[PDB]
């Protein structure tokens, strides 16, 4: 046997959950109802579906601009990834390496993958087409 | 707790067996060949930093 | 060959199927930390470093490997120091 | 797609060092 919402003679509204550090209990039984349920007699019955068992929870610029500003800062037959590295031989030009690599950092993000193994001449076909 | 350490070592010393034969294993020589991955030289500190705000 | 620091530096400072697939081995990047933390009587130390293309993730790529007399001797040297600055002198540093 | 049959590859290369044996 299991009783209803209906035979509790009493139940009232959830008007504040806590004051002062301690928690309300909300004077209504539809907690202990989603937890388990009561017999005939006014026993308790407790679900036991826990499998994980939580062990925490228990207790609480567009594409275009990008490509003339790489082949203005590529010399011909040469890689993006070496420019990379000769702009960094302190290195020699801090401020020409950073627009590089920010640049090739805005077409990676642009879902172009693979720039570091390009050359000048692909990106120039690139742009032209 | 000289006595439990002992206990381990004597338990160590006991379930040791030969390991098994298998083909040499190299993870990243495998994501060295990736063009995903680039290799540089960096501090400890630094790359302790990086590691731990990528793991956050 | 490898790559100067300014340029990851710059990847790990401004900052998704590519990006998905590297955060797998998250655990592995952090034994290869671990297991290179620098000797007491060390400054610094350079270690080469693999990382990603958007830097999802940075490795660490090498083995301690050091000669083990000079290992014993220089942790016995550490011992000797310690106990002398003992003898001599304590503040624990504050936690995190 | 690409990236994801990179990482499938790495992933079959990784279960090639004891693949003939566990199959």
């Amino acid at each position: 046997d299991i009783l209803a919402s209906e035979d509790v003679e009493g139940q009232e509204a959830a008007t504040l959950p806590s004051e002062g550090g301690v928690r309300i209990t909300p004077f209504n039984l539809q907690e202990e109802m989603e937890e388990g349920h009561f017999d005939a007699d006014g026993n308790y019955f407790l679900n036991r579906d826990a499998q994980i068992r939580d062990s925490w929870l228990d207790n609480i610029m567009s594409a275009q601009a990008l490509l003339e500003g790489l082949l203005e800062l590529l010399l011909p037959r040469e890689t993006v990834a070496g420019a990379l590295r000769r702009l960094g031989a302190q290195p020699s030009s801090p401020q020409r390496l950073d627009r590089l690599s920010g640049l090739a950092d805005q077409m990676v993000a642009r879902g172009n993958l693979g720039v570091y193994q390009e050359t000048r001449e692909r990106l120039a076909m690139r742009l032209k087409g | 707790s000289y006595q439990k350490l002992l206990k381990y070592y004597v338990l160590n010393a006991l379930k040791h067996r030969p390991p098994k034969a298998q083909k040499k294993r190299y993870l990243f020589r495998s994501f060295k060949a990736t063009k995903f991955f680039q290799s540089t030289k960096l501090d400890w500190v630094e790359v302790g930093l990086q590691v731990c705000r990528q793991g956050y | 060959e490898d790559m100067p620091p300014e340029h990851v530096r710059k990847i790990i400072r401004d900052h998704k199927r590519v990006y998905l697939g590297a955060l797998k081995y998250m655990p592995h990047a952090v034994l290869k930390l671990l297991e290179n933390m620098p000797m007491p009587w060390e400054q610094i130390r350079d270690v080469p470093v693999l990382y990603h293309i958007t830097g999802a993730i940075s490795f660490v790529n090498e083995i301690p490997w050091v000669i083990e007399p000079v290992y014993i001797s220089q942790w016995g040297s550490m011992w000797i120091m310690m106990r002398r600055e003992k003898r001599d002198r304590f503040k624990r540093m504050r936690f995190p | 797609e690409e990236a994801d049959a990179i990482y499938a590859a790495l992933d079959k290369r990784m279960d090639e060092r004891r693949k003939e044996r566990r199959e």
